Protein backbone atom coordinates (compact mmCIF):
# COMPACT_ATOMS: atom_id res chain seq x y z
CA UNK A 1 0.00 0.00 0.00
CA UNK A 2 2.92 2.53 0.41
CA UNK A 3 5.74 3.04 -1.60
CA UNK A 4 9.10 4.99 -0.69
CA UNK A 5 10.51 8.07 -2.70
CA UNK A 6 13.59 7.74 -4.96
CA UNK A 7 15.95 10.72 -4.41
CA UNK A 8 17.73 12.42 -6.86
CA UNK A 9 19.97 15.60 -5.47
CA UNK A 10 21.69 17.74 -8.70
CA UNK A 11 22.25 21.34 -10.40
CA UNK A 12 19.65 23.00 -12.85
CA UNK A 13 23.00 23.59 -14.85
CA UNK A 14 26.01 22.05 -15.01
CA UNK A 15 28.02 23.54 -11.68
CA UNK A 16 29.99 25.63 -12.13
CA UNK A 17 32.27 27.07 -8.96
CA UNK A 18 31.57 30.59 -8.33
CA UNK A 19 28.88 30.94 -10.67
CA UNK A 20 24.83 30.74 -9.36
CA UNK A 21 22.85 27.53 -10.44
CA UNK A 22 20.10 26.14 -8.84
CA UNK A 23 20.08 22.96 -6.67
CA UNK A 24 17.32 20.34 -6.83
CA UNK A 25 16.48 17.83 -5.21
CA UNK A 26 13.86 15.12 -7.30
CA UNK A 27 11.86 13.20 -4.80
CA UNK A 28 9.55 10.83 -6.93
CA UNK A 29 7.87 7.26 -6.72
CA UNK A 30 6.12 7.90 -2.81
CA UNK A 31 2.86 7.12 -1.58
CA UNK A 32 1.02 8.22 0.11
CA UNK A 33 1.74 12.20 -0.84
CA UNK A 34 2.58 13.90 2.66
CA UNK A 35 6.58 14.32 2.36
CA UNK A 36 8.92 16.41 4.11
CA UNK A 37 12.43 18.06 2.20
CA UNK A 38 14.70 20.55 2.68
CA UNK A 39 17.95 21.71 0.83
CA UNK A 40 21.34 21.84 3.33
CA UNK A 41 24.10 23.86 3.08
CA UNK A 42 26.90 22.27 5.47
CA UNK A 43 23.82 20.28 7.05
CA UNK A 44 22.19 23.49 7.84
CA UNK A 45 18.38 24.25 6.53
CA UNK A 46 18.13 26.64 3.41
CA UNK A 47 14.90 28.76 4.20
CA UNK A 48 14.27 30.07 0.97
CA UNK A 49 13.10 27.11 -0.89
CA UNK A 50 10.51 26.53 -3.39
CA UNK A 51 8.55 23.60 -4.79
CA UNK A 52 6.53 22.28 -7.51
CA UNK A 53 2.74 21.48 -7.32
CA UNK A 54 1.63 18.01 -6.41
CA UNK A 55 1.32 16.30 -9.34
CA UNK A 56 1.44 12.07 -9.72
CA UNK A 57 2.86 9.78 -12.68
CA UNK A 58 1.05 7.34 -14.55
CA UNK A 59 1.51 4.34 -12.01
CA UNK A 60 -0.27 6.91 -9.35
CA UNK A 61 3.36 7.48 -7.28
CA UNK A 62 3.81 11.33 -6.56
CA UNK A 63 6.95 13.21 -7.76
CA UNK A 64 7.99 16.84 -6.06
CA UNK A 65 10.89 19.11 -7.28
CA UNK A 66 12.55 21.47 -4.38
CA UNK A 67 14.61 23.70 -5.60
CA UNK A 68 16.79 26.81 -4.46
CA UNK A 69 19.10 29.37 -5.81
CA UNK A 70 23.21 28.46 -4.71
CA UNK A 71 26.53 29.12 -6.05
CA UNK A 72 28.58 26.08 -5.71
CA UNK A 73 32.25 26.24 -4.41
CA UNK A 74 34.75 23.84 -3.63
CA UNK A 75 34.73 23.25 -0.24
CA UNK A 76 30.38 23.76 0.59
CA UNK A 77 28.63 20.36 0.68
CA UNK A 78 24.91 20.62 -0.19
CA UNK A 79 22.54 17.63 0.13
CA UNK A 80 18.83 16.81 0.53
CA UNK A 81 17.41 16.09 3.86
CA UNK A 82 13.76 13.54 2.98
CA UNK A 83 11.17 12.61 5.50
CA UNK A 84 8.24 10.26 4.24
CA UNK A 85 6.15 7.69 6.91
CA UNK A 86 7.73 4.37 4.71
CA UNK A 87 11.45 6.08 6.40
CA UNK A 88 11.96 4.92 9.88
CA UNK A 89 15.09 8.31 10.06
CA UNK A 90 15.04 11.03 7.68
CA UNK A 91 17.42 10.32 4.59
CA UNK A 92 20.25 12.21 3.68
CA UNK A 93 21.09 12.54 -0.17
CA UNK A 94 24.64 14.70 -1.21
CA UNK A 95 24.94 16.44 -3.76
CA UNK A 96 27.37 14.96 -6.26
CA UNK A 97 28.57 17.21 -9.64
CA UNK A 98 29.10 13.96 -11.22
CA UNK A 99 25.27 12.35 -10.48
CA UNK B 1 -10.54 23.55 -19.81
CA UNK B 2 -11.93 20.79 -16.95
CA UNK B 3 -14.76 18.43 -16.66
CA UNK B 4 -17.61 20.60 -15.53
CA UNK B 5 -19.84 17.64 -14.34
CA UNK B 6 -20.20 16.98 -10.90
CA UNK B 7 -20.44 12.97 -9.65
CA UNK B 8 -19.55 11.65 -6.13
CA UNK B 9 -18.16 8.13 -6.00
CA UNK C 1 4.21 15.98 -33.23
CA UNK C 2 1.36 14.01 -30.88
CA UNK C 3 0.17 15.96 -28.02
CA UNK C 4 -1.97 15.71 -24.97
CA UNK C 5 -3.77 16.98 -22.51
CA UNK C 6 -4.83 16.03 -18.72
CA UNK C 7 -6.08 17.12 -15.42
CA UNK C 8 -4.90 15.50 -12.25
CA UNK C 9 -6.82 15.50 -8.88
CA UNK C 10 -5.46 14.25 -5.84
CA UNK C 11 -7.97 14.40 -2.30
CA UNK C 12 -6.50 13.38 0.75
CA UNK C 13 -8.38 13.18 4.60
CA UNK C 14 -6.63 14.02 7.30
CA UNK C 15 -8.52 13.16 10.37
CA UNK C 16 -8.36 15.76 13.26
CA UNK C 17 -6.59 18.06 11.23
CA UNK C 18 -9.45 19.84 8.97
CA UNK C 19 -11.43 18.96 6.42
CA UNK C 20 -9.40 16.70 3.06
CA UNK C 21 -7.66 18.81 1.07
CA UNK C 22 -8.70 18.99 -2.58
CA UNK C 23 -6.01 19.88 -5.25
CA UNK C 24 -6.15 20.05 -9.08
CA UNK C 25 -3.49 20.19 -11.60
CA UNK C 26 -3.76 20.88 -15.57
CA UNK C 27 -0.47 19.87 -18.07
CA UNK C 28 -0.48 19.92 -22.17
CA UNK C 29 2.28 17.75 -22.42
CA UNK C 30 5.17 17.82 -20.10
CA UNK C 31 3.66 21.28 -19.37
CA UNK C 32 1.33 22.20 -16.30
CA UNK C 33 -0.31 25.11 -16.64
CA UNK C 34 -3.08 25.67 -13.91
CA UNK C 35 -3.25 24.55 -10.40
CA UNK C 36 -6.04 24.59 -7.87
CA UNK C 37 -5.66 24.08 -3.98
CA UNK C 38 -8.41 24.50 -1.77
CA UNK C 39 -5.85 24.90 1.39
CA UNK C 40 -4.36 28.07 -0.48
CA UNK C 41 -5.28 31.27 1.59
CA UNK C 42 -7.98 32.60 -1.12
CA UNK C 43 -8.50 29.03 -3.11
CA UNK C 44 -8.82 30.26 -6.37
CA UNK C 45 -7.86 28.72 -10.02
CA UNK C 46 -4.53 30.14 -11.08
CA UNK C 47 -2.42 30.58 -13.92
CA UNK C 48 1.20 28.07 -14.53
CA UNK C 49 2.21 29.24 -18.27
CA UNK C 50 2.48 32.26 -19.24
CA UNK C 51 0.62 31.17 -22.45
CA UNK C 52 -2.37 30.71 -20.55
CA UNK C 53 -2.60 34.05 -18.37
CA UNK C 54 -4.50 35.70 -21.57
CA UNK C 55 -7.73 33.88 -20.97
CA UNK C 56 -10.70 36.13 -19.81
CA UNK C 57 -12.30 36.23 -16.45
CA UNK C 58 -14.68 33.92 -17.42
CA UNK C 59 -12.34 31.39 -17.89
CA UNK C 60 -11.06 31.65 -14.23
CA UNK C 61 -14.84 32.18 -12.48
CA UNK C 62 -15.56 29.04 -14.65
CA UNK C 63 -12.58 26.84 -13.68
CA UNK C 64 -12.86 27.98 -10.28
CA UNK C 65 -16.64 27.51 -10.15
CA UNK C 66 -15.74 23.62 -11.19
CA UNK C 67 -12.99 23.18 -8.96
CA UNK C 68 -14.61 24.09 -5.77
CA UNK C 69 -17.75 22.60 -6.77
CA UNK C 70 -15.19 19.47 -6.41
CA UNK C 71 -13.82 20.17 -3.70
CA UNK C 72 -16.89 19.86 -1.53
CA UNK C 73 -17.84 16.49 -4.44
CA UNK C 74 -14.56 14.81 -3.48
CA UNK C 75 -15.00 15.07 0.37
CA UNK C 76 -18.18 13.29 0.12
CA UNK C 77 -16.41 10.87 -2.32
CA UNK C 78 -13.93 10.32 0.39
CA UNK C 79 -16.88 9.78 2.81
CA UNK C 80 -18.34 7.72 0.95
CA UNK C 81 -15.43 5.18 -0.31
CA UNK C 82 -14.28 4.84 3.62
CA UNK C 83 -18.08 3.42 3.91
CA UNK C 84 -17.67 1.19 1.05
CA UNK C 85 -14.30 -0.49 2.61
CA UNK C 86 -15.84 -0.44 6.46
CA UNK C 87 -12.83 1.59 7.03
CA UNK C 88 -12.45 3.65 10.72
CA UNK C 89 -12.94 7.14 10.61
CA UNK C 90 -9.00 7.29 12.10
CA UNK C 91 -7.16 6.84 9.24
CA UNK C 92 -6.11 9.16 5.97
CA UNK C 93 -6.99 8.08 2.47
CA UNK C 94 -6.76 9.45 -1.11
CA UNK C 95 -8.43 9.51 -4.00
CA UNK C 96 -6.47 10.81 -7.58
CA UNK C 97 -8.17 10.96 -11.11
CA UNK C 98 -6.65 11.78 -14.06
CA UNK C 99 -8.44 12.44 -17.36
CA UNK C 100 -7.75 13.80 -20.77
CA UNK C 101 -7.17 13.52 -24.50
CA UNK C 102 -4.62 12.72 -26.69
CA UNK C 103 -3.97 14.20 -30.40
CA UNK C 104 -1.85 12.78 -33.25
CA UNK C 105 0.32 14.60 -35.14
CA UNK C 106 -2.96 15.64 -37.57
CA UNK C 107 -4.69 17.38 -34.57
CA UNK C 108 -6.94 14.22 -34.17
CA UNK C 109 -8.67 12.64 -31.15
CA UNK C 110 -6.46 9.53 -30.90
CA UNK C 111 -8.46 8.49 -27.32
CA UNK C 112 -9.55 9.71 -24.71
CA UNK C 113 -8.73 8.45 -20.73
CA UNK C 114 -10.87 8.46 -17.44
CA UNK C 115 -8.99 6.67 -14.24
CA UNK C 116 -9.42 6.85 -10.27
CA UNK C 117 -7.52 5.40 -7.73
CA UNK C 118 -7.97 4.96 -3.99
CA UNK C 119 -5.09 4.51 -1.68
CA UNK C 120 -2.70 4.20 -4.79
CA UNK C 121 -4.94 1.03 -6.13
CA UNK C 122 -6.93 1.58 -9.57
CA UNK C 123 -10.75 1.85 -8.43
CA UNK C 124 -12.56 2.62 -11.64
CA UNK C 125 -11.93 3.85 -15.48
CA UNK C 126 -13.47 4.62 -18.42
CA UNK C 127 -13.36 2.27 -21.16
CA UNK C 128 -11.40 3.10 -24.65
CA UNK C 129 -15.18 3.31 -26.43
CA UNK C 130 -15.80 5.88 -23.68
CA UNK C 131 -19.01 4.72 -22.77
CA UNK C 132 -18.43 1.49 -20.04
CA UNK C 133 -16.49 1.34 -17.19
CA UNK C 134 -14.13 -1.40 -15.52
CA UNK C 135 -14.37 -1.37 -11.48
CA UNK C 136 -12.01 -3.07 -9.63
CA UNK C 137 -13.74 -4.63 -7.18
CA UNK C 138 -17.25 -4.71 -5.28
CA UNK C 139 -16.47 -1.24 -3.83
CA UNK C 140 -16.31 0.37 -7.29
CA UNK C 141 -19.23 -1.25 -8.46
CA UNK C 142 -21.45 1.05 -5.97
CA UNK C 143 -19.94 3.76 -7.81
CA UNK C 144 -20.03 2.28 -11.29
CA UNK C 145 -24.43 1.89 -10.61
CA UNK C 146 -24.29 5.44 -9.25
CA UNK C 147 -22.32 7.05 -12.60
CA UNK C 148 -24.68 4.97 -15.10
CA UNK C 149 -27.97 6.46 -13.17
CA UNK C 150 -26.28 10.17 -13.90
CA UNK C 151 -25.12 9.17 -17.34
CA UNK C 152 -21.49 10.35 -17.02
CA UNK C 153 -19.67 7.82 -19.26
CA UNK C 154 -22.40 9.95 -22.38
CA UNK C 155 -21.30 13.74 -20.56
CA UNK C 156 -17.62 12.30 -20.12
CA UNK C 157 -17.22 11.60 -23.29
CA UNK C 158 -19.43 14.29 -25.43
CA UNK C 159 -16.33 16.87 -22.93
CA UNK C 160 -13.27 14.20 -24.14
CA UNK C 161 -14.20 14.51 -28.25
CA UNK C 162 -15.40 17.73 -27.91
CA UNK C 163 -14.06 20.83 -25.53
CA UNK C 164 -11.18 18.81 -24.10
CA UNK C 165 -9.99 18.33 -27.40
CA UNK C 166 -10.89 22.42 -28.90
CA UNK C 167 -9.30 23.79 -25.81
CA UNK C 168 -6.17 21.21 -26.13
CA UNK C 169 -5.84 22.77 -29.45
CA UNK C 170 -6.22 26.53 -28.45
CA UNK C 171 -4.18 25.97 -26.06
CA UNK C 172 -1.01 24.00 -28.86
CA UNK C 173 -1.67 27.27 -30.83
CA UNK C 174 -1.05 30.23 -28.12
CA UNK C 175 1.74 28.41 -26.65
CA UNK C 176 3.50 27.20 -30.14
CA UNK C 177 6.60 29.15 -29.35
CA UNK C 178 7.10 26.71 -26.09
CA UNK C 179 4.64 23.40 -26.29
CA UNK C 180 5.43 22.77 -30.10
CA UNK C 181 9.19 23.49 -29.80
CA UNK C 182 11.31 20.13 -29.26
CA UNK C 183 14.72 21.29 -27.43
CA UNK C 184 17.60 18.72 -28.27
CA UNK C 185 19.67 17.22 -25.27
CA UNK C 186 22.97 18.82 -25.09
CA UNK C 187 25.29 15.29 -24.68
CA UNK C 188 28.46 14.35 -23.52
CA UNK C 189 30.17 10.96 -22.25
CA UNK C 190 32.29 10.59 -18.96
CA UNK C 191 35.21 8.11 -17.93
CA UNK C 192 35.30 7.47 -14.01
CA UNK C 193 37.33 4.45 -12.31
CA UNK C 194 35.89 2.64 -10.16
CA UNK C 195 39.12 -0.01 -9.78
CA UNK C 196 42.26 -0.39 -11.62
CA UNK C 197 41.07 -2.59 -14.48
CA UNK C 198 37.24 -1.30 -14.38
CA UNK C 199 35.82 2.09 -15.11
CA UNK C 200 32.23 3.47 -15.49
CA UNK C 201 31.12 5.26 -18.62
CA UNK C 202 27.94 7.84 -18.21
CA UNK C 203 26.45 9.36 -21.12
CA UNK C 204 24.52 12.93 -20.25
CA UNK C 205 21.57 14.03 -22.14
CA UNK C 206 20.89 17.86 -20.50
CA UNK C 207 18.22 20.32 -21.70
CA UNK C 208 15.97 18.55 -23.75
CA UNK C 209 11.77 19.12 -24.03
CA UNK C 210 9.76 16.98 -23.95
CA UNK C 211 10.61 14.35 -21.56
CA UNK C 212 10.65 11.59 -23.54
CA UNK C 213 13.86 10.40 -24.78
CA UNK C 214 15.73 7.01 -25.45
CA UNK C 215 19.55 6.38 -23.78
CA UNK C 216 21.11 3.16 -24.29
CA UNK C 217 24.25 1.54 -24.09
CA UNK C 218 25.73 -1.45 -26.95
CA UNK C 219 29.12 -2.90 -26.58
CA UNK C 220 30.04 -4.10 -30.04
CA UNK C 221 26.82 -2.80 -31.69
CA UNK C 222 24.42 -5.44 -29.13
CA UNK C 223 21.84 -3.64 -26.24
CA UNK C 224 23.88 -4.14 -22.83
CA UNK C 225 19.88 -3.62 -21.09
CA UNK C 226 20.76 -5.60 -18.11
CA UNK C 227 24.35 -3.70 -17.22
CA UNK C 228 22.96 -0.60 -18.00
CA UNK C 229 22.08 2.02 -14.66
CA UNK C 230 19.88 4.18 -15.97
CA UNK C 231 18.65 6.96 -13.61
CA UNK C 232 14.81 8.36 -13.90
CA UNK C 233 14.54 11.80 -16.20
CA UNK C 234 14.37 14.79 -13.93
CA UNK C 235 13.06 18.32 -14.25
CA UNK C 236 15.98 20.88 -14.10
CA UNK C 237 13.21 23.46 -13.35
CA UNK C 238 13.48 25.54 -16.19
CA UNK C 239 11.43 23.44 -18.33
CA UNK C 240 14.11 21.21 -19.98
CA UNK C 241 14.85 18.23 -18.45
CA UNK C 242 17.90 15.39 -17.51
CA UNK C 243 18.83 11.95 -17.84
CA UNK C 244 21.91 9.60 -18.00
CA UNK C 245 22.78 6.12 -18.48
CA UNK C 246 25.91 4.34 -17.44
CA UNK C 247 27.87 0.71 -17.74
CA UNK C 248 30.81 -0.30 -16.03
CA UNK C 249 33.65 -1.48 -18.10
CA UNK C 250 36.98 -3.53 -18.41
CA UNK C 251 39.75 -0.93 -18.34
CA UNK C 252 41.05 -1.04 -22.27
CA UNK C 253 37.65 -1.82 -23.88
CA UNK C 254 35.81 1.63 -23.63
CA UNK C 255 36.36 1.97 -27.79
CA UNK C 256 33.90 -1.38 -27.79
CA UNK C 257 30.96 0.65 -26.19
CA UNK C 258 28.01 3.10 -28.14
CA UNK C 259 25.81 5.20 -26.02
CA UNK C 260 22.53 5.95 -28.48
CA UNK C 261 20.56 9.17 -28.16
CA UNK C 262 17.08 9.54 -29.88
CA UNK C 263 14.88 12.36 -29.25
CA UNK C 264 12.61 14.97 -30.60
CA UNK C 265 14.55 17.89 -31.07
CA UNK C 266 17.55 15.99 -32.87
CA UNK C 267 18.02 16.35 -36.48
CA UNK C 268 19.63 13.05 -36.33
CA UNK C 269 20.26 10.48 -33.71
CA UNK C 270 23.00 10.02 -32.05
CA UNK C 271 26.22 7.80 -31.81
CA UNK C 272 28.49 8.98 -29.07
CA UNK C 273 31.68 6.95 -27.50
CA UNK C 274 34.05 8.23 -24.69
CA UNK C 275 35.99 10.87 -26.46
CA UNK C 276 39.95 10.72 -24.12
NA1 LIG D 1 -17.81 12.14 -11.69
NA1 LIG E 1 -2.53 17.75 2.49
NA1 LIG F 1 -27.35 2.45 -12.03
Amino acid sequence: IQRTPKIQVYSRHPAENGKSNFLNCYVSGFHPSDIEVDLLKNGERIEKVEHSDLSFSKDWSFYLLYYTEFTPTEKDEYACRVNHVTLSQPKIVKWDRDM
Amino acid sequence: IPFAMQMAY
Amino acid sequence: GSHSMRYFYTAMSRPGRGEPRFIAVGYVDDTQFVRFDSDAASPRTEPRAPWIEQEGPEYWDRNTQIFKTNTQTYRESLRNLRGYYNQSEAGSHIIQRMYGCDLGPDGRLLRGHDQSAYDGKDYIALNEDLSSWTAADTAAQITQRKWEAARVAEQLRAYLEGLCVEWLRRYLENGKETLQRADPPKTHVTHHPVSDHEATLRCWALGFYPAEITLTWQRDGEDQTQDTELVETRPAGDRTFQKWAAVVVPSGEEQRYTCHVQHEGLPKPLTLRWEP
